[PDB]
RNA sequence: AGCCGGUAGCGGGCGUGGAUCCCUGGAUGUCCGAAUGGGGGAACCCGGCCGGCGGGAACGCCGGUCACCGCGCGCGCGGGGGGAACCUGGGGAACUGAAACAUCUCAGUACCCAGAGGAGAGGAAAGAGAAAUCGACUCCCUGAGUAGCGGCGAGCGAAAGGGGACCAGCCUAAACCGUCCGGCUUGUCCGGGCGGGGUCGUGGGGCCCUCGGACCGAAUCCCCAGCCUAGCCGAAGCUGUUGGGAAGCAGCGCCAGAGAGGGUGAAAGCCCCGUAGGCGAAAGGUGGGGGGAUAGGUGAGGGUACCCGAGUACCCCGUGGUUCGUGGAGCCAUGGGGGAAUCUGGGCGGACCACCGCCUAAGGCUAAGUACUCCGGGUGACCGAUAGCGCACCAGUAC
RNA sequence: GAAUGCCGGCAUGAGUAACGAUAAAGAGGGUGAGAAUCCCUCUCGCCGUAAGCCCAAGGGUUCCUACGCAAUGGUCGUCAGCGUAGGGUUAGGCGGGACCUAAGGUGAAGCCGAAAGGCGUAGCCGAAGGGCAGCCGGUUAAUAUUCCGGCCCUUCCCGCAG
RNA sequence: CUCUAAGCACAACCUGCGGGAACCCGUACCGCAAACCGACACAGGUGGGCGGGUGCAAGAGCACUCAGGCGCGCGGGAGAA
């Protein structure tokens, strides 16, 4: 089947565990195969790069490292709180994610 | 659907192949089951020339390995075609 | 090829006749041969074109075969 | 040594039993078996030739069912067997079996 | 809401106007293989006929078609090969045991061959066997290591009856009647098809005479419930502290038809996937449950003595099966020889005879209850990389 | 803790035997981080009915070029039948098939056998035997009776003439 | 090559001239050997053809030598048993 994952690309999340616990950012990318996400400005690693074209000075570059998807919590755009995700069926027949606290949509 | 364009696969790029261009000889990779009569027809409707001679030969695939795994490249077949005097295949010419 | 273009190609082909579908298939096969020549001499950067054209020929043959079976 | 074409009699496996001694009912201590060996018993197969509808048909049958061959020929008096090959006669004859 | 398999890179693309992916149906499907146009050292060569392509007559390619056997009337239908175990039939060892060995045992086992199928076999009394009793078959417990068999050695080993599972009974041949065809030994004739009639042991049926004259219901067909092949919803937690990291520890809370389990940077009912509880199919498969239809089935008296499965019963010779190894040796089966009758006929109740009883041979079919595990799921006082399958890994591979 | 047990690891013998024909080597120069061992040159020796050249089988890319030097090579290695990459085999006349038969195999007919199967006429298969039209030279790093040049030839189709 | 039978004799066959047609597979390299059979780059085994010159009576024998190919994939010293 499919990798059921509670967050999606483009939504704001809270890092609730680990070194960067308490930080807030936007999901850059989602890695269902690794069950991981990438959050802007979070979990920056230093990577050694060789001297070459497009890396003339070599040295080190900085990149975000993926986080396990259970460490992030989506933030409601209505009540502004981290929350669990509920399913709400719309009168037009579509299904959307809603915040488990106040019921607001999560897009 | 089999056509003339399924018979001719690609040109052969080598010094030996380039040498025959001056004499009107052109080397192609062709379908391994294609016959000389089949090949001669295919070149005529693909490049609009007159073909007067077709030579063929089988090219067995080389055994190659990547790390631990042994295998083989696919078998191939190339054809050298001689066009009528004065005629040219401008797609191959210029390389 | 976009999803909308695929629907257009299938819609146009179903309006044709078996004689026309064979002629269109042959022109597409000729176009694919010219791509293979370009890709052989390292002059096709957009290598995705080869897969797009191959699936188009499969679509036209699938539609042609449906018309043959009535 | 094969099957009987009418009754299906075929060879059967039987035991040959060699005995010694005097029987109990004749005042002896009893029979003793010195040897048992497997053998085959065959039907008494014989060739029977009959003339049916201008053709000669050959039957391989057990001797006990030879009169059944002529029973079949008589019951074929009410069949249309004109111009058929001997093989075709035999198949028609055996469909009456 | 991401995606272009394992699988990154170079290089390019697609997707909320619904991609990738999953399920169902369809299309395409080179060559070999039962292999089947012919040949052949499998995967490779060579043809016939019809149509098309190339300038196409020679040459080549493309599409269709062409093996053999059986049955039904050149056409139509079928067969062939394969399948881990299980099943039936045709054949069928030895080591070993007997503390040697030959009857016996191992054993009708191993194995070979043929066939059947999701099962197979068996199956509707010419039965059982002593009770004036039972009532097709199969399977389980028991009877019972009993009755018996046995160089009466080693050993082998029932059945009836009782308790359960399941449950179901039918179609024909023959008498007689009709119709078509063939015969000449030319008709109350014989023979071969087909239709009607008939199916039984408290004997039944045919024919003649009399009185008679809607209920049952499929193992077949139709429809539906349900089930299978993708899925969906799903309660409740925060803060601090040690620490690389909290889920640990602490403070105060909440859910529970959910405190199975697995993840998350250590040890989380409330973070994630789930769990209890609910929901869901356009399409194909199944449908042993329910409903309907249909085939089919349906009473007595008197006369007659027409019919009731033949190289069969039966007797003898040679053998097999049964607990039965020639034994007082029946019963069932049959290679050889002889060889009946149609109910006043026949078979059986362990030699045989008499009496007293039971049954109706020589045509066929038949669900369910039972066996097995290639395959899918669940579960272990099962294994944890010398273990567990030979293989946790690119293994029936390297060699 | 023992089964000349089983699997694996590592010791001893020991820096020991041996390094596979007693046809044999020497020098100068070059290359290279590195040279008895690779390249060039001069000298020497060995084979020469062979240790030279060409077919068939068998083997299956080992062929040529470039770049390498961990393992392989009984030492060494800059070399290589080794590692990586690219390239390379061209036929109407050569061989085989679209021809023929041999032993043998198979086998519409036919015969036999519990089954599986055994045999067998015609026919078919079956060759290094019969049949059938190409010689000389040039060219590539690597193919040549195949490519090219010159000179020769074969079968089939169509048209015209006889 | 020749003889005729069915058939056909506006066909058919043969000769000459002109124009056309001619498919599939093999083809590298080793091949008395370091590339084949012997577990090895193994003193063994492996069918056919060519195989020069001089001399020794002849010869495919023997000695030297042509063309061609090799010094056999560990060496250097010493000069006991
Ligand atoms: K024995
Ligand atoms: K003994
Ligand atoms: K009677
Ligand atoms: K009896
Ligand atoms: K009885
Ligand atoms: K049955
Ligand atoms: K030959
Ligand atoms: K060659
Ligand atoms: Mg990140
Ligand atoms: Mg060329
Ligand atoms: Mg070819
Ligand atoms: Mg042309
Ligand atoms: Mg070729
Ligand atoms: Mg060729
Ligand atoms: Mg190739
Ligand atoms: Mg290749
Ligand atoms: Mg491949
Ligand atoms: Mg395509
Ligand atoms: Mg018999
Ligand atoms: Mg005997
Ligand atoms: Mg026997
Ligand atoms: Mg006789
Ligand atoms: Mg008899
Ligand atoms: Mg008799
Ligand atoms: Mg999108
Ligand atoms: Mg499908
Ligand atoms: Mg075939
Ligand atoms: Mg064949
Ligand atoms: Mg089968
Ligand atoms: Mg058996
Ligand atoms: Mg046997
Ligand atoms: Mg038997
Ligand atoms: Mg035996
Ligand atoms: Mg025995
Ligand atoms: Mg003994
Ligand atoms: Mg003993
Ligand atoms: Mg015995
Ligand atoms: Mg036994
Ligand atoms: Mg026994
Ligand atoms: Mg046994
Ligand atoms: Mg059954
Ligand atoms: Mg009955
Ligand atoms: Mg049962
Ligand atoms: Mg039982
Ligand atoms: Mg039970
Ligand atoms: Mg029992
Ligand atoms: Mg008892
Ligand atoms: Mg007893
Ligand atoms: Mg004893
Ligand atoms: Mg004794
Ligand atoms: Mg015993
Ligand atoms: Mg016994
Ligand atoms: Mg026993
Ligand atoms: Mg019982
Ligand atoms: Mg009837
Ligand atoms: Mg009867
Ligand atoms: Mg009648
Ligand atoms: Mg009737
Ligand atoms: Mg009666
Ligand atoms: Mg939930
Ligand atoms: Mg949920
Ligand atoms: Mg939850
Ligand atoms: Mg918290
Ligand atoms: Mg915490
Ligand atoms: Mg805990
Ligand atoms: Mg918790
Ligand atoms: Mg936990
Ligand atoms: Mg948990
Ligand atoms: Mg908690
Ligand atoms: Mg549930
Ligand atoms: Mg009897
Ligand atoms: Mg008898
Ligand atoms: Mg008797
Ligand atoms: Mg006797
Ligand atoms: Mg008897
Ligand atoms: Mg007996
Ligand atoms: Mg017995
Ligand atoms: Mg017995
Ligand atoms: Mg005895
Ligand atoms: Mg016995
Ligand atoms: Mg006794
Ligand atoms: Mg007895
Ligand atoms: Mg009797
Ligand atoms: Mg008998
Ligand atoms: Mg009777
Ligand atoms: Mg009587
Ligand atoms: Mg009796
Ligand atoms: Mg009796
Ligand atoms: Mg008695
Ligand atoms: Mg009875
Ligand atoms: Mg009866
Ligand atoms: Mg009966
Ligand atoms: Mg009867
Ligand atoms: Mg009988
Ligand atoms: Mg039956
Ligand atoms: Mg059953
Ligand atoms: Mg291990
Ligand atoms: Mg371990
Ligand atoms: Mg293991
Ligand atoms: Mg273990
Ligand atoms: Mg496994
Ligand atoms: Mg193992
Ligand atoms: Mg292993
Ligand atoms: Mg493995
Ligand atoms: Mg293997
Ligand atoms: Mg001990
Ligand atoms: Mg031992
Ligand atoms: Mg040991
Ligand atoms: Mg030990
Ligand atoms: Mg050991
Ligand atoms: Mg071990
Ligand atoms: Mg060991
Ligand atoms: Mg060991
Ligand atoms: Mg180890
Ligand atoms: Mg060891
Ligand atoms: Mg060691
Ligand atoms: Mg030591
Ligand atoms: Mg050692
Ligand atoms: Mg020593
Ligand atoms: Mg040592
Ligand atoms: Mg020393
Ligand atoms: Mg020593
Ligand atoms: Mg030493
Ligand atoms: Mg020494
Ligand atoms: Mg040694
Ligand atoms: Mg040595
Ligand atoms: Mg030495
Ligand atoms: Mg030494
Ligand atoms: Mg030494
Ligand atoms: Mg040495
Ligand atoms: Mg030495
Ligand atoms: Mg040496
Ligand atoms: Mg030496
Ligand atoms: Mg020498
Ligand atoms: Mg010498
Ligand atoms: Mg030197
Ligand atoms: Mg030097
Ligand atoms: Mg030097
Ligand atoms: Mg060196
Ligand atoms: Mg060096
Ligand atoms: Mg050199
Ligand atoms: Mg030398
Ligand atoms: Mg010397
Ligand atoms: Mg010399
Ligand atoms: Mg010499
Ligand atoms: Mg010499
Ligand atoms: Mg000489
Ligand atoms: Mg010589
Ligand atoms: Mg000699
Ligand atoms: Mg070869
Ligand atoms: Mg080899
Ligand atoms: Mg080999
Ligand atoms: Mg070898
Ligand atoms: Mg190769
Ligand atoms: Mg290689
Ligand atoms: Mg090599
Ligand atoms: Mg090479
Ligand atoms: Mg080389
Ligand atoms: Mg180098
Ligand atoms: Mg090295
Ligand atoms: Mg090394
Ligand atoms: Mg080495
Ligand atoms: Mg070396
Ligand atoms: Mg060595
Ligand atoms: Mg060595
Ligand atoms: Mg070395
Ligand atoms: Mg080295
Ligand atoms: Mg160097
Ligand atoms: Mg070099
Ligand atoms: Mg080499
Ligand atoms: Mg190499
Ligand atoms: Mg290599
Ligand atoms: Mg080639
Ligand atoms: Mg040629
Ligand atoms: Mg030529
Ligand atoms: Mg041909
Ligand atoms: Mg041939
Ligand atoms: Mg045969
Ligand atoms: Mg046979
Ligand atoms: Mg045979
Ligand atoms: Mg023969
Ligand atoms: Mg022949
Ligand atoms: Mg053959
Ligand atoms: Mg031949
Ligand atoms: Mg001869
Ligand atoms: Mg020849
Ligand atoms: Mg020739
Ligand atoms: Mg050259
Ligand atoms: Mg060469
Ligand atoms: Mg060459
Ligand atoms: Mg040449
Ligand atoms: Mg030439
Ligand atoms: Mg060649
Ligand atoms: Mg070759
Ligand atoms: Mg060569
Ligand atoms: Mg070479
Ligand atoms: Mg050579
Ligand atoms: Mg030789
Ligand atoms: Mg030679
Ligand atoms: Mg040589
Ligand atoms: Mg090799
Ligand atoms: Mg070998
Ligand atoms: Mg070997
Ligand atoms: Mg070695
Ligand atoms: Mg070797
Ligand atoms: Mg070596
Ligand atoms: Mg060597
Ligand atoms: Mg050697
Ligand atoms: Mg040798
Ligand atoms: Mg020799
Ligand atoms: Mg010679
Ligand atoms: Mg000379
Ligand atoms: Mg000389
Ligand atoms: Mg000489
Ligand atoms: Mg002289
Ligand atoms: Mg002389
Ligand atoms: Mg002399
Ligand atoms: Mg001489
Ligand atoms: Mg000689
Ligand atoms: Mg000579
Ligand atoms: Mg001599
Ligand atoms: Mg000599
Ligand atoms: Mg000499
Ligand atoms: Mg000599
Ligand atoms: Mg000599
Ligand atoms: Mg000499
Ligand atoms: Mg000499
Ligand atoms: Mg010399
Ligand atoms: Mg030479
Ligand atoms: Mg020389
Ligand atoms: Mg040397
Ligand atoms: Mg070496
Ligand atoms: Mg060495
Ligand atoms: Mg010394
Ligand atoms: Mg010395
Ligand atoms: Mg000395
Ligand atoms: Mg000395
Ligand atoms: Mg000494
Ligand atoms: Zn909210």
């Amino acid at each position: 089947m499919r990798v059921k994952m509670h967050v999606k690309k483009g939504d704001t999340v809270l890092v609730a565990s680990g070194k960067y616990k308490g930080r807030v950012g936007k999901v850059k990318e989602v890695l269902p195969k690794k069950y991981a996400v990438i959050v802007e400005g979070v979990n920056i690693v230093k990577k050694a790069v060789r001297v070459s074209p497009k890396y003339p000075q070599g040295g080190f570059i900085e990149k975000e490292a993926p986080l396990h998807a259970s460490k992030v919590r989506p933030i409601c755009p209505a009540c502004g709180k981290p929350t669990r995700v509920r399913k709400k069926f719309l009168e037009n027949g579509k299904k959307i994610r809603v915040c488990a606290k106040c019921g607001g949509a999560l897009d | 659907m089999k056509t003339a364009y399924d018979v001719i696969l690609a040109p052969v790029l080598s010094e030996k192949a380039y040498a025959g261009f001056a004499e009107g000889k052109y080397t192609f990779w062709v379908h391994p089951k294609a016959t000389k009569t089949e090949i001669k027809n295919a070149v005529e409707t693909a490049f609009k020339v007159k073909v007067v001679k077709v030579n063929t030969l089988h090219v067995r695939g080389k055994k190659k390995r990547l790390g631990r795994y042994l295998g083989k490249r696919p078998d191939r077949k190339k054809a050298i075609v001689q066009v009528a005097p004065g005629q040219k295949i401008e797609a191959l010419e210029g390389l | 090829m976009k999803l909308s273009e695929v629907r257009k190609q299938l819609e146009e082909a179903r309006k044709l006749s078996p004689v026309e579908l064979e002629k269109l298939v042959r022109e597409k096969k000729r176009e694919l041969m010219e791509l293979r020549f370009q890709a052989s001499i390292g002059q096709l950067s957009q290598n995705h074109k080869i897969r797009d054209l191959k699936r188009q020929i499969a679509r036209l043959l699938t539609v042609l075969n449906e018309k043959r079976r009535q | 040594s094969k099957v009987c074409e009418i009754s299906g009699k075929r060879p059967i496996v039987a035991n040959s039993i060699q005995r010694r001694g005097k029987a109990k009912r004749e005042g002896g201590v009893g029979k003793k078996t010195t040897g048992i060996s497997k053998r085959r018993q065959y039907p008494n197969l014989q060739k029977v030739r009959v003339r049916v509808a201008g053709q000669e048909i050959t039957f391989r049958v057990a001797a006990s069912h030879i009169p059944k061959v002529y029973e079949l020929v008589e019951r074929a008096k009410g069949l249309k067997l004109e111009g058929l090959s001997p093989k075709e006669i035999k198949k028609e004859l055996l469909k009456l079996l």
